[PDB]
């Protein structure tokens, strides 16, 4: 209960402060987001998707989609600190994936995830 | 609450260890140690040590710790005292008065960039602590820096290239960040910097200067001296550029976004006018109310929801003058049909808004100008 | 504990950002940060360095605000994640160079490389304190193909480069990579201790005479280290041609070149009575010849103290006279140890023979008298 008395607000301030709409990194210094991305890492090393309660745990996916396709890869940190980031976030998603009664909250988190994999696979492809 | 965000809380090491903060040029600092080039290596290399000193200070400072109990004053958000970035200070003073000795003659280009890279640095340095900005402040030329930097806003008043344009706009950053971190007491002498927006008032500044520079206004107009002082000048009492601004609407590659920004500015710097104390409100008024009827329901995108509150505290400002001031009708009827099919339109999308205020909602209920017309006459129309 | 962590974390960043590290060297951590470096180029290209150099920046700001916590690493240092973030930069300046020194080599250019090693000790300085305090670039290191790490096999490589040939920026290149690598030593477990053994074939050319005294210092301490291993002790002597031992004692016994004071000659001697003690607490001529350097070290030093006996109010004094108390220790080990001690010191007996009344009265004087080397003197009286 102490979860739900501040579940939407949470969520609504994570929708407000990682808005759907590209850019939306540009209003925020990049060592802020960068903090936060290992804040969500190691959010995610403590299984928070089985650990937490309420599912509306999508507040947070959402926010994971926010960091992975809306920002660019390499602003916040390198590109391979937040390779190695977004590799433990999956592996994560992997372990909460084996065990879910629902998975819309996290199949779109692995659908943005293999989306970038495959665009870079295409551009290291480019022409061959 | 232990750690007091040391890391942030201190000049953000991090940030001012990071790639370039402004768009481009590839920079970072001792880049600029690396980088030899008031004018020789000479007290160059001393700014140099002074600004690593300063640096390994404010890593090793914790001016502020479990809560921040010292900062205190009348200035919200009293960052901390941090005498670390004291030291680094020297180190862009030299740059902007090599900058500036480059400025006043009709030389090279690069210490430009490096100098748009200094009022970065600034920007980080002011955000992060209040000691230093007021000594930025108090220390007649007092604090060179500070006269050299109203030179330089003076040099980018006219001949604005670009990039003395993003000299404007960095340097309206860190006097907005220096005015907004600044008491009310420290307002007076703020006025010196304060004489020189007039020319940044001017119509060829950019859009990005002039939304930091109504921010300034606003920050200027919390003070009660500063106020009727600024609206003591000649035009319009200083603000007759801001609203031919709105009308006017110079720059076209200037997203709508940053209009709306710069417009919601306008109206809350407008509102704290009220509270210390028609033609742009119509025109910005029309635009928005065009994009917001155009859509059929509340906007789900976030950037028509601010131009839905704009709507909001802009038929505010309107039910304001109109009482504070009944010439805002004949003020009006130039643009009479303009307002009389915006305040309805405006009125009936609020009404749409579930929340409500009961005191925007009684300026609908006051002005609520209808129909437009008495009729049409319908023989030979088309 | 994280107040601890964040205090060690501010500890390595300001090591890292100070005046240049290493005094005298100009360059600073910047210096590597944002590098213009005019021409591998191929291996690592100016885009690839923006990348390392941006790497570096972003593990900066990691440590910046970093709280790394803490037997088989001998000091619990911080275990530090933006250290191997700094690993880019550092890997990039340190193939630098050695991509160099390796095309030098294939044509046996110098007015570049000299500018790269001057890079690359500082480089080494950094490296030396992110093992300072760190632990996951000091682990990973560790973690060899079998095989080596891709910064320690380019390191291990320059190494042999400087140690093979001890010329203009070899030598100083060299002490700092020994540096590293005792810390490296000194941070590893018993584990990794085997994988060292290319730095034992190295290590000759490292303790041949040429070498300067702070460089075969370190590389003294380095061996002292190793030690520490069953399967590095043997890896000692049996080896005709001096098996990193006959060479130490030469150096020891004749000081080569012996350009420095006093007080910097004896460091070494202090180093190798350790090592000799490291070894006993654990007949090559590497047996026979450390018994008349030690007597003609304690000879010399037994001169310098019987000159002027006084109180041991100087450093260097009191570190003279523990040398002493170390050394007649060491020696009575040797007598224990090996018989024809006193049949193959014959060529300095007496040296040691005329010291023996004099170094007994010194230590008699000593108002701290461990009884284990008072008992030794008098079983080294005859
Ligand atoms: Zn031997």
């Amino acid at each position: 209960d102490q979860l739900k008395l501040y579940e939407e607000p949470l969520s609504k301030l994570i929708k407000t402060l990682f808005p759907f709409e590209a850019e939306a990194y540009r209003n925020i210094e990049p060592v802020y987001l960068n903090m936060l991305l290992e804040k969500l890492c190691v959010m995610f090393e403590d299984g928070v998707l089985m650990r937490l309660k309420s599912d509306l745990k999508a507040a947070l996916c959402h926010l994971l989609q926010y960091f992975l396709k809306f920002v660019p890869a390499g602003y916040e940190s390198a590109l391979q600190v937040r390779k190695v980031y977004v590799r433990n976030i999956c592996k994560a998603l992997l372990d909460v994936l084996g065990i879910e009664v629902d998975a819309e909250y996290l199949l779109g988190p692995l659908y943005a995830a293999l989306k970038m994999e495959s665009m870079e696979i295409i551009e290291e492809i480019q022409c061959q | 609450w232990r750690q007091r965000s040391n890391t942030q809380g201190s000049i953000l090491i991090n940030l001012l260890l990071k790639q370039p903060l402004i768009p481009g040029s590839s920079l970072s600092l001792c880049h600029l140690l690396s980088s030899s080039s008031s004018f020789s290596l000479s007290a160059l290399r001393e700014a140099q040590n002074l600004a690593f000193t300063g640096l390994n200070l404010v890593a090793r400072n914790e001016c502020s710790r479990d809560g921040d109990p010292a900062e205190g004053g009348r200035r919200a958000f009293p960052l901390c005292q941090l005498p670390g970035a004291v030291h680094f200070l020297p180190l862009v003073q030299f740059f902007i008065g090599l900058h500036c000795q480059a400025l006043q003659d009709l030389s090279v280009c690069i210490l430009e960039g490096f100098s748009v890279t200094a009022l970065s640095i600034l920007q980080h340095l002011v955000c992060h602590s209040g000691a230093v900005v007021s000594l930025l402040l108090s220390g007649q030329g007092q604090h060179p820096l500070l006269k050299m930097l109203l030179h330089l806003l003076a040099f980018s008043s006219a001949a604005t290239g670009h990039l003395q344009a993003s000299v404007l706009t960095q340097c309206l950053k860190v006097l907005v960040k220096l005015a907004e971190n600044t008491s009310c007491d420290f307002l007076p002498r703020f006025q010196c910097v304060f004489q020189v927006l007039p020319k940044c008032l001017s119509p060829e500044t950019p859009l990005p200067s002039v939304l930091l520079a109504v921010e300034l206004l606003s920050l200027l107009a919390d003070h009660d001296q500063l106020a009727p002082q600024l609206c003591s000048h000649s035009e319009g009492c200083l603000l007759l550029l801001l609203y031919m601004y709105i009308t006017s609407r110079p720059d076209r590659v200037a997203l709508e976004t940053q209009w709306l920004q710069l417009e919601q500015e306008v109206v809350w710097l407008l509102a704290k006018l009220g509270v210390q104390s028609v033609r742009a409100l119509t025109v910005m008024l029309h635009r928005q109310w065009l994009t917001v009827r155009r859509a059929g329901g509340p906007p789900r995108t976030d950037q028509q929801r601010r131009t839905v509150r704009c709507l909001r505290d802009t038929v505010l400002l309107l039910h304001g003058l109109s009482q504070k001031d009944k010439l805002f009708m004949m003020h009006c009827v130039e643009v009479l049909h303009q307002f009389d099919q915006v305040m309805p339109g405006v009125s009936m999308l609020i009404r749409g808004l579930p929340d409500v205020t009961d005191c925007e909602e009684a300026a609908l209920d006051d002005l609520c100008a209808a129909e437009t017309d008495v009729e049409d006459p319908e023989v030979e129309c088309g």
